């Protein structure tokens, strides 16, 4: 179907680190209970549902040796590496374009009832400095009529992009469209400030507690003066502490398109 | 308190002498022997023949910051104490920071606890002296706190030594690593208050309760643990099992207000420390018997 | 992969429309209200071929619309087709760019054949240079999936462009003259366009004469018109892909290997 | 020309005087007359002039310089005025398609007429032959141009009984541009043009004879064979001939003299014009308009 014979895929470099390879060109491959098969199935099932220019292109799966998922090899760096490591100087129209393409892919995902659940600038790749590619669907899931019935496990990722209700873990399933929106709002903060949130806090458990308790939130005064007021409102609206008050991606797209036509 | 006896002075001089034989550390000079946990490998430095522990840390940071972390880690060359894990060097290769330190064949007290179920009170008395003296050494001689005291960061060896490790010697590394299912953080540090060695004392008292009763003593997700630390009263030892001096010792370590909490000077002359310091305990024998070493 | 027709807006007609479905898209809509059973099987076969392609050098299939008129939805490529660059706009590509276009096309063809896809309509016009950087092979309206009985069935008459058809496909003396090697031939003519800036048989302005003379073997592309910059290994590759004998033509795994080796040592 | 022909040619040019710069937004579609390999033809109405035209559209991806050279080379059609040639109004570019606006022939092409009639009687074909030979002569004498594409679909007729040629090679850049086409089904190419040797109006005569056979017997006479096999038959097999005793011996000698494979041995426009079939046909008073209108449905 979409299965790849293990003898064809070649590995080259190194749920872990890197794994660049070669299967009909440059590709990216990934490294045992019925739970992990559900992990493979859920990621493969989500990936198989995506065919969009702003979504990392799933290409095939494997079973032999170690399980694997094959995707395209993006040429370039991640948005995280562009913003916090290489300090690539983007012009404001490029920053708004990155914000638009990301919202475009997210809107495509939600329209097919996909929750990424692990959105962060590390998982947004700038394919050749032009096209946003959203990747790393290892924690993604499809919304269903039993999602609230299942007890999710702790995300165990980076707390910087986790919505306060995802941190508190008081409900069985805190993830939703709005939790993806919050993560997207933090990505906007990175774009429109050049900094990660909570620069003054060098303590993971302090972030977990204060953000979960609502005692801490991104510092909006760090936004560029170059940043339009509509964009500043969009960041603030996306990181609202109240889940229901956060706009959905159709509203995000409308807001960006209006301020882009303006510019 | 920072005075060394004859045996500790000879052990420290012998480590420095063995450390002289170590030159520039390169990725090729090492041979993997086993994995101590995570990542940390028991490795061999082929030029010197020394067994070391090689911790690897992966960070996506600017190269300038990475270099400053390596420079800040050099301060560990001055942290020489019977109660501090020794340091060989730190370098960068393949995108990962390598920290090469003294190998402790007894592992961490987190590991010792799993093989012991619970650690006896007299053994914990010798642990308390080591942590207190190690925290005192870091404060008096280097003006730094630990920032991450917990059973996994108290290492032991078959010679009966008890040493602290993984303290915050590098400000850039602390900031970079700010991105675990339990928590030993003090209430004041969770709330964003300024903090001091007082928060390490809380972390020690919490670790002592865990090792004494053989159970992490809070309560559950991570946030509810942090909510419990800040908004609920501290834990305490059971009343019937342990001595009154040991009970009073941990209670003065677990006072939520850091100013009213006991400091190092108070803890050093506490009755529990006076008693355990005078007690002759065979920690090396207990350790090897508990783990199954030779 | 079916898309509800309410969700798609049609903005500009170029039938093909530049549309809007979760961003810019291309919508190829068949404007016929009485779909013949042949038009049906054609729509379903093209959707079935596109459904099997997930590769960076193949135009991205996104969905199909069955309500109202039949339509197929793909990504909207920004830029122009290779035909438009070479023969209309006369874009001045460097030789390494020309070789890079040859490599990316062989890449996508090597993917298609590995999935037993015969394109059957490979031409300059069906290669899109997305962002000036990336080749996108498109138009699968004639594509077929090779089967057990495929090579023995009698296919209908060919209706594609003559300049890129293999001689055996022109001759139609087999029941099914298409194969991997006929796509290779068409790709060879694309190589001829890249490495000369011209179409083949520019001295012959008679349609039927080209059909007759290529079919008989009297005519073939003029290799003397290949650029001076063109490396010899590239010249031999053009000549190999255009060989009159079906079996003499190399397959795309070899095409890719040759171009990659040449790119490693080229300035 | 005769009096009736001269009067109609002036009426055409007089109406043409009311047509100026051609723009797309001034045209109104009425029907679709047909669609071939190169392009598609619609019946349109030029709203400023209020005239009825036939707007052929040829899709070409060419340089802007090449498309302007084609428009310039098509202006020679303003000088191609003949009762055996379709009239010309103007040619322009729009939306990636060159629009050739020409005279509307309400009878369509003889390809459509043959499909409705099944077979075209010999007496009608005598009038068709006279029209083709005279059209080929006008183009060679007044413009030094051969047709290059003689076939029933390129022979147009109207309700007034007129028969005219169309779609001939007047633009050298349009000929070269349309050589990049798709594979067709039928073919009317002479053997010498297929093989690539020298050719003249003798090729248009071979195509005419083949077209005569197709309209007389009611079936394309080469050969279901593929396009390539039809070309090999034209080059390597003897030419087709009318059936044994269905037609006059004059029509058979006229057709057989048009379909001689050797172009030098083949009859030319001078010989054909003085051929027995043409002399007899020019003397007959056939009512071509009634035959067309009763066969097509015009009234
Ligand atoms: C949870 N509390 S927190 O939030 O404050 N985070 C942090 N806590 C504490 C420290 C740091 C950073 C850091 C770490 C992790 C570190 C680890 C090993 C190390 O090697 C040796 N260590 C001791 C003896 C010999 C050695 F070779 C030096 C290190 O130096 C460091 O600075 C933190 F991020
Ligand atoms: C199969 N033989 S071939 O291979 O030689 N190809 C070719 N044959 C013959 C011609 C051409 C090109 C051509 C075409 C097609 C053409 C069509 C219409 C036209 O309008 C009118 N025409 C006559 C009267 C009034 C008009 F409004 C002018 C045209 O002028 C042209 O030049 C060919 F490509
Ligand atoms: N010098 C050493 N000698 C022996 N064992 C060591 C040494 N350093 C570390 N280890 C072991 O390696 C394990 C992994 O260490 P580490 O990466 O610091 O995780 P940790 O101590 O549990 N703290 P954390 O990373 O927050 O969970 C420890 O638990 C020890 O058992
Ligand atoms: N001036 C005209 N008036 C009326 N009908 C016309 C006129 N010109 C063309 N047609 C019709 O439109 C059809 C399409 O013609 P055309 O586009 O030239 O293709 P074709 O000659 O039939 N075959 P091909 O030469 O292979 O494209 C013709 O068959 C005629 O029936
Ligand atoms: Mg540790
Ligand atoms: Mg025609």
């Amino acid at each position: 179907d979409w299965e790849i014979e293990a003898s064809e895929v070649m590995l080259s470099t190194r749920f872990g680190t890197v794994y660049k390879g070669k299967w009909h060109g440059d590709v990216a491959v990934k490294i045992p209970t019925p739970e992990q098969f559900q992990a493979f199935r859920n990621e493969v099932a989500v990936l198989r549902k995506t065919r969009h220019v702003n979504i990392l292109l799933f290409m095939g799966y494997m079973t032999k040796d170690n399980l694997a998922i094959v995707t395209q090899w993006c040429e370039g760096s991640s948005l995280y590496k562009h913003l916090h490591v290489q300090e690539t100087k983007f012009q404001m129209f490029q920053l708004i374009d990155i914000a638009r393409q990301t919202a475009q892919g997210m809107d495509y995902l939600h329209a097919k009832n996909i929750i990424h659940r692990d959105m962060k600038s590390n998982n947004i790749f700038l394919h050749e400095g032009l096209t946003v590619k959203i990747g790393d669907f290892g924690l993604a899931t499809v919304k269903s009529r039993w999602s609230g019935s299942q007890q999710v496990e702790q995300p165990t990722g980076s707390v910087l992009w986790m919505a306060p209700e995802v941190i508190r873990m008081q409900d069985n399933n805190p993830f939703s469209f709005q939790s993806d929106v919050y993560s997207y709002g933090i990505v906007l903060y990175e774009l429109m400030t050049g900094e990660l949130p909570y620069s003054h806090i060098n303590n993971r458990d302090q972030i977990i507690f204060m953000v979960g308790r609502g005692y801490a939130s991104p510092d909006l005064s760090k936004l560029y003066k170059n940043c339009p007021k509509a964009m500043k409102r969009l960041v603030a609206d996306c990181v609202k502490k109240v889940k229901e008050e956060r706009p959905l991606f159709p509203q995000i797209l409308s807001s960006i398109e209006l301020l882009q036509h303006s510019l | 308190e920072l005075e060394l006896d004859e045996q500790q002075r000879k052990r420290l001089e012998a480590f420095l002498t063995q450390k002289q034989k170590v030159g520039e550390l390169k990725d090729d000079d090492f041979e993997k022997i086993s994995e101590l946990g995570a990542v940390v490998f028991k490795v061999s430095h082929k030029p010197s023949g020394l067994v070391m522990a090689r911790k690897l840390i992966h960070l996506e940071i600017k190269p300038a910051i990475r270099n400053q972390i390596i420079r800040e880690l050099q301060v560990l060359h001055e942290c020489n104490s019977p109660y501090i894990v020794g340091f060989y060097g730190a370098f960068y290769s393949d995108g990962e920071i390598s920290i090469c330190m003294e190998h402790m064949d007894g592992g961490s007290l987190d590991q010792v606890l799993k093989k012991a179920g619970r650690i006896p009170e007299q053994i914990l008395g010798k642990v308390s002296i080591a942590v207190i003296k190690g925290l005192t050494y870091l404060r008096e001689k280097h003006k730094i706190m630990h920032r991450d005291v917990k059973p996994s960061n108290i290492l032991v060896n078959s010679r009966g030594e008890i040493k602290l490790c993984d303290f915050g010697v590098s400000g850039q590394l602390i900031d970079a690593m700010a991105n675990g299912t339990r928590s030993y953080m003090s209430p004041e540090r969770l709330q964003g208050t300024h903090y001091s060695v007082q928060s390490d004392i809380w972390s020690m008292g919490l670790s002592l309760v865990e090792m004494a009763v053989g159970r992490y003593p809070i309560g559950m997700a991570i946030f509810e643990l942090l909510d419990y630390i800040v908004n609920e009263p501290p834990p305490k030892l059971p009343s019937g099992v342990f001595s009154l001096e040991f009970q009073d010792f941990v209670n003065k370590c677990l006072i939520k207000n850091p100013a009213e909490r006991a400091d190092l000077k108070q803890l050093m002359v506490h009755a529990f420390i006076k008693r355990s310091d005078a007690e002759e305990v065979d920690f090396a024998g207990w350790l090897c018997s508990t783990i199954g070493l030779n």
